[PDB]
């Protein structure tokens, strides 16, 4: 909401003003990689034990 | 040529390295130098 | 009412803790003055932005 300061003639008489505004979300992502190895899987599983 | 890193005695370390540096910067310092992704078989 | 109760004001404060960060007074303002490339970007080949 912008304000007003009342001037004097002969300046054209100004009126109150309003601004109505929206925005859109901008979407993104992040990444990481955990990779294991086979003989580390065959252990945890309880197989090679 | 050089002997492998010994993984079983690293499970109980003597002391902690203070510095934080990319080690592959200076490779020539070491004898056996291994760089590993998330995991491998050799460790096991 | 041309003046309302801001919906965010109705929230209680979250728990705060004591963290160590350099607070510089520039002009009239407090500012965190921080160079991150130690905490983050150390021994990680991503270049400092």
């Amino acid at each position: 909401h912008q304000p007003l300061i009342a001037r004097d003639g002969p300046h054209p008489v100004e009126q109150p003003v309003h601004n109505y505004m929206t925005k859109v979300i901008d979407r993104r992502a992040l990444n990481a990689a955990f990779s294991l190895a086979t003989e580390a899987i065959a252990l945890l599983t309880g197989e090679a034990l | 040529d050089p002997p492998g890193y010994r993984y079983a005695a690293a499970m109980v370390p003597t002391g902690s390295i203070l510095s934080t540096i990319e080690v592959a910067s200076h490779r020539r310092l070491f004898d056996f130098f291994a760089r590993v992704r998330s995991d491998e078989n050799s460790l096991y | 009412e041309a003046n309302r109760e801001t919906l965010d004001e109705l929230e209680s404060a979250p728990q705060t803790t004591r963290v160590r960060a350099d607070l510089v007074a520039i002009g009239d303002r407090l500012v965190f003055l921080e160079a991150l490339e130690k905490r983050i970007y150390a021994a990680t080949n991503v270049p400092y932005p």
